């Protein structure tokens, strides 16, 4: 009986999860070999750091990164699922029911599902883009993972998505939004309420100079120099010695010219603003100083891609060369304080429009300081969902989805005869395994909010079209209540490319698991 | 020279309460009075952490030397 | 363990007064929440009452701090 | 398929061109470049020849070797 045992293995994972999602879920802190404590509400995340044992628990660890990778939102969805796929099939193993005919019961019952998700749509995003409609979608991310943050960060996230999106309408063939054009920063001091949005990357480090800002003129043109700044010397080997004291005057003013002359033509080019990935020398800086030109260091190759998508400037491989085709363009860089430091940030105003974009964030908690910033890159890729593959599409949630399945697929069970019948209703109870989830959770009993959320779903009505409310979610009360209330309200909903993703992902999850009848291992 | 210091950290924040278990018992008998006209089960927890204030002028009283046990009910009384 | 640690650097550091006392009552926060756990009530709605506990103290603290300026007082004889 | 680099070659040793005026720009460039623009303007004289008029037809070229930064912006205009 090890395929019972394989699922009590996860059994003991499934419940990490449950204390997951919803939003009494909170992150796990955990001490790495190396020294360091990685804390993040994200379940996916958590499966990495990790040591898995069982070989069977690495089937859904797998399963789980295909959530995070194509659409990123709904990885909680998958695992809890499949977990509950299989202690529903766990009564039908031991019936007597050959786990063959288990799986081709689950083939057939999620080809009846998928139709159905076409007829569940009630509204459509017209992808317009606007700072409300983006409220929308992203409110039910950000909820079910931290509380009391959903109103600030709502309105700091919307508004950094529509800075780097272009105006367009119905033209779904060049793709506009990536998922590394929002970045999140983080400063210890003050609030959530304090924080803004910057329309382009923001630098925590000092300029290194005395030129705190360059000045208001329009279009100031930066050059990104991936040559430290030095006297030119051969490629090979060049390194400057003193033999005697006369090479010593010579050798010294002779670096004096050679750069005061190469940062001539640079600043008579137009150039108030010099990108050095390597060391920057000493005498370097005192001419900079003079021609008041901004200092700044980018050694790392990721940050210097996404500045070339806003001003154009690309990297050149020499010194000295400032070619104006391959220079970029900034309206407006200044440097200011924000959260109490003082820092030089990188910003635009009309032209060149910002591919990426930084959001600044500011808290007097560093626990929960981490766990917004790994919050809004789950909201990072929702906006991706927008795109063609049912972008526009939404279906409710809190609850509602996995108990209206539920009519539906039972409807499904009795029409088709056999031996499918018994993984047919076996499949929707499964789906009971979400208001439950919601509903322990809360504190609220399982004998009150679980029958009143069959009674939401299932009414008699006198006429053949349905009416009433079938809007009526799973509620998570917190302050008092009477049954359930209306979804509408509160406007969550779920896209169709989210939940439609991740039924077929736990579907072969569980497939997979189920089909196993034998494990072989080997010590290391 | 004394008087100076004292005023000096209140010339910062002029925003001050009462000490010396003051504030700390008119907290925890008001929300007492407020968790009876809060149904559920938000009454008995409420009042768990109006008897969690009791800690801070407990052992001011037991490092100082005074009995916590009569000064907690001789306080209350007055109070 | 070290959340309490981590509050009290930030007691000391931003504010510098209470960096005993805040451990000292989220520590009896947590001795009254102990029984709690063993009657099989979740932490969701103790989360909840603590936090409305919380949501009428300041604005209880807000009405037992005195703060006065041109009422009966002045910059001077207030301190 | 062709064969020949179109990307700019160094010598055996590690060295480098490094022009200080304008005008000792095009004449150390010119040595990196000497074998890839013999090879390029023939290259571009087929497309005139062959193909030119001819419409929906199109010219790919192999180049199992690497390219320069010189040819893309060539190789984009046609």
């Amino acid at each position: 009986g090890q395929i019972i045992k394989s699922i009590a293995a996860i059994r003991e994972l499934h419940q990490m999860c449950l204390t997951s999602m919803g939003p009494c879920g909170r992150n796990k802190i955990i001490v790495n070999h190396l020294g360091k404590i990685i804390i993040t509400n994200d379940a996916a995340t958590m499966l990495r750091e990790l040591d898995i044992v069982h070989p069977a628990v690495k089937v859904l660890v797998m399963a789980t990164e295909q959530q995070k990778i194509d659409m990123g939102d709904g990885t909680n969805l998958v695992m809890i699922l499949a977990g509950e796929l299989l202690n529903v099939s766990e009564k039908l193993i031991s019936m007597g029911l050959s786990a063959v005919e288990i799986i081709q019961g689950y083939n057939m019952a999620r080809k009846f599902t998928l139709k159905e998700l076409d007829e569940m749509v009630v509204g459509e995003i017209t992808d317009k883009n606007d700072k409300n409609e983006l409220l929308k979608m992203i409110k039910p991310v950000i909820s079910s993972k931290k509380y009391g943050s959903e109103d600030i960060l709502s309105e700091l996230v919307s508004e950094a998505v529509s800075h780097v999106l272009p105006v367009a309408q119905q033209a779904g063939e060049i793709p506009y939004f990536n998922v590394d054009s929002i970045r999140v920063v983080k400063i210890m001091g003050g609030s959530l309420s304090n924080s803004t949005v910057i329309k382009g990357m923001v630098f925590n480090r000092e300029p290194e100079g005395h030129v705190k800002s360059l000045s208001e003129d329009k279009k100031h043109k930066v050059a990104v120099f991936t040559c430290p700044l030095d006297i030119a010397n051969t490629e090979t080997k060049g390194t400057v010695l003193l033999h005697n004291a006369q090479e010593m005057l010579d050798f010294s003013k002779g670096e004096e010219k050679q750069i005061d002359a190469m940062m001539k033509e640079i600043a008579d080019m137009g150039v108030e603003c010099i990108v050095a990935g390597a060391g920057v020398g000493e005498l370097a800086l005192h001419y900079l100083n003079r021609y008041g030109i901004l200092v700044l260091k980018v050694p790392s190759k990721f940050e210097l891609r996404r500045l070339c998508r806003v001003c154009g400037a690309t990297p050149l491989p020499r010194l000295g060369a400032p070619t104006p085709e391959e220079l970029g363009l900034v309206e407006t860089v200044k440097t200011m304080e924000i959260g109490g430091d003082r820092v030089t940030v990188f910003k635009q105003e009309q032209g060149e429009i910002s591919r990426t974009s930084t959001i600044i964030l500011r808290g007097a908690t560093q626990n929960n300081l981490d766990d917004i910033e790994r919050a809004i890159d789950d909201g990072v890729a929702a906006v991706k969902g927008l795109m063609k593959p049912s972008g526009g599409k939404l279906l409710p949630g809190a609850g509602a989805t996995e108990i209206e399945l539920i009519s539906r697929i039972t409807k499904y069970g009795e029409r088709t005869p056999g031996l499918l019948q018994l993984a047919i209703k076996q499949f929707a109870v499964a789906f009971e395994v979400v208001p439950r989830t919601l509903a322990e959770t809360a504190g609220l009993d399982v004998n009150e909010v679980l029958p009143n959320l069959y009674a939401a779903h299932n009414v008699t009505e006198p006429g053949a079209v349905k009416t009433d409310h079938l809007y009526k979610g799973v509620d998570i009360d917190g302050e008092s209540d009477e049954g359930v209330k209306d979804i509408r309200e509160e406007n969550i909903y779920d896209m169709l490319a989210t939940k439609k993703f991740a039924i077929n992902v736990a579907t072969e999850a569980a497939t997979t698991v189920l089909s196993i009848d034998q494990i072989i291992m080997a010590k290391k | 020279h004394d008087a100076i210091m004292i005023v000096k950290r209140a010339l910062q924040n002029k925003l001050i309460v009462a000490g010396g278990g003051a504030t700390e018992m008119e907290v925890s008998k008001c929300l007492r009075d407020y968790s009876k006209t809060i149904a559920g089960k938000q009454q008995m927890i409420i009042n768990a952490f109006a008897k969690a204030l009791e800690v801070i002028p407990r052992q001011l009283c037991e490092n100082a030397g005074f009995d916590a046990i009569e000064i907690l009910n001789k306080l209350r009384l007055a109070h | 363990a070290k959340t309490l640690v981590d509050i009290s650097r930030a007691q000391d550091a931003e504010v510098g007064d209470g960096t005993t006392s805040v451990t000292i009552l989220a520590g009896e926060l947590m001795k009254e929440a102990k029984p709690f756990l063993e009657e099989g009530i979740s932490s969701h709605l103790i989360m909840k009452g603590y936090r409305k506990a919380v949501s009428l103290a300041v604005e209880k603290i807000n009405e037992l701090a005195v703060d006065i300026t041109s009422e009966k007082s002045s910059g001077r004889e207030l301190l | 398929i062709l064969n020949v680099s179109l990307e700019y070659e160094k010598t055996e040793v590690n060295s480098g061109f490094f022009y200080s005026s304008a005008d000792q720009r095009d004449k150390l460039a010119a040595s990196e470049r000497k074998f890839v623009d013999a090879k390029l303007k023939k290259i571009i004289d087929l497309k005139n020849e062959v193909c030119g008029m001819d419409p929906d037809k199109g010219f790919v070229i192999i180049n199992q070797k690497g390219i320069d930064p010189m040819s893309l912006d060539v190789f984009a205009k046609h």
